[PDB]
């Protein structure tokens, strides 16, 4: 799994393992899924046929 | 994670914590003052060997101390 959203660029050699959800829109999701609130973590499905 | 576990008014106890690029620096002293009044710092020089070094890449903004209660 893949992070790709974040508030701010992290500190060399850090780690974050929080997986909440981002408020990708201005609407705050105040811990619910949806649009504009898009899970960080995405796999690639890595497969030989690539 | 418990990556790290080491086993080794008349006492004084200096530490210093310093978060940089993901590690923790600990430099500490004792040393064995006597003094009536504990109100203020005694008045002297003493230099902080260092002690601890850390790679927990952890991100630190509040610290809180711990006290034995009986
Ligand atoms: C290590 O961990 C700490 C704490 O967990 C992180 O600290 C973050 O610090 C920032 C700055 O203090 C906090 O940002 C705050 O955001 C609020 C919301 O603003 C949104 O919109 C702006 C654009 O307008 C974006 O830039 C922002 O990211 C938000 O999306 C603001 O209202 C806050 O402003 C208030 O406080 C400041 C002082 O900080 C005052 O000067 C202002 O007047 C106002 O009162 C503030 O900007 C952020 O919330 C903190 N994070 C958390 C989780 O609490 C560190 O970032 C983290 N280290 C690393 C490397 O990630």
């Amino acid at each position: 799994l893949y992070r790709l959203f974040r508030k701010s660029n992290l500190k060399p050699f850090e780690r974050d393992i929080s997986t909440e959800i981002y408020q990708a829109g201005n609407k705050p999701c105040n811990g619910v899924a949806g649009f504009n609130c898009y899970f960080p973590l995405r796999s690639y499905s890595f497969r030989p046929t690539y | 994670n418990c990556t790290f576990e080491y086993v080794s008014f008349k006492n004084l106890r200096e530490f210093v914590f310093k978060n940089i690029d993901g590690y923790f620096k600990i430099y500490s002293k004792h040393t064995p003052i006597i003094v009536r009044e504990p109100e203020d710092l005694p008045q002297g020089f003493s230099a902080l060997e260092p002690l601890v070094d850390l790679p927990i890449g952890i991100n630190i903004t509040r610290f809180q101390t711990l006290l034995a209660l009986h």
